[PDB]
């Protein structure tokens, strides 16, 4: 806890009502409290293929950072797994990401170990 | 006769100047129609430019 600084820049995520009214800074961990039948996986795919840093909006540092989406889906319906394979490989925004996926029928201890792997 | 021609040419000049300003009103209508036309065509130019520019971006990354 001495070896970290505070988060001070921002990120755009494509979503307007995230970019303007409750900003995602780089270091923040903000959860999306979905409902039950609401689209949460669609907003997952949208933030996954639309997030981009804006160093041009800063005082023009380097683009030496690339961006990387580590996407870890645990306990999914497998219909949604087809949704994630096509909605990642569709636009060619799979090339800056890594998908740790597991279905619902896969055993429970992989649904334990998955966010350890991704983080 | 004489007074017919005098007063009728007066009404002619008055309503001819006013109806040519109404032709200028119609010409401002055509002017703004050309404005909306060029805004239509140029926004569609920008739209097709940006869409197929991003399509080249996506085909490049794929």
């Amino acid at each position: 806890p001495v070896a970290r600084r505070k988060p001070e820049q921002f990120i755009q995520t494509g979503i307007s009502t995230i970019d303007v009214m409750n900003t995602l800074v780089r270091g923040q961990k903000l959860p999306i409290f979905s409902g039950s039948g609401l689209p949460a996986n669609e907003i997952a795919a949208q933030i996954a293929r639309q997030a981009t840093v804006r160093p041009d909006l800063s005082g023009e540092g380097e683009k030496e950072e690339p961006f990387a989406v580590v996407f870890a889906a645990m306990g999914i319906t497998q219909r949604e797994l087809s949704y994630f394979i096509q909605e990642f490989e569709r636009t060619g925004a799979l090339s800056r990401s890594v998908l740790f996926l597991n279905k619902a029928d896969d055993p429970t201890i992989e649904r334990i170990l998955t966010p350890r792997m991704a983080l | 006769s004489k007074l017919e021609a005098i007063l009728s040419q007066e009404v002619e000049a008055e309503i001819q100047a006013l109806l040519q300003e109404a032709e200028a009103k119609a010409e401002a209508v055509k002017r703004e129609a050309e404005e909306k036309a060029k805004a239509l065509l140029q926004a569609r130019e920008r739209a097709l430019e940006a869409q197929y520019r991003a399509a080249l971006r996506r085909a490049e990354s794929a």
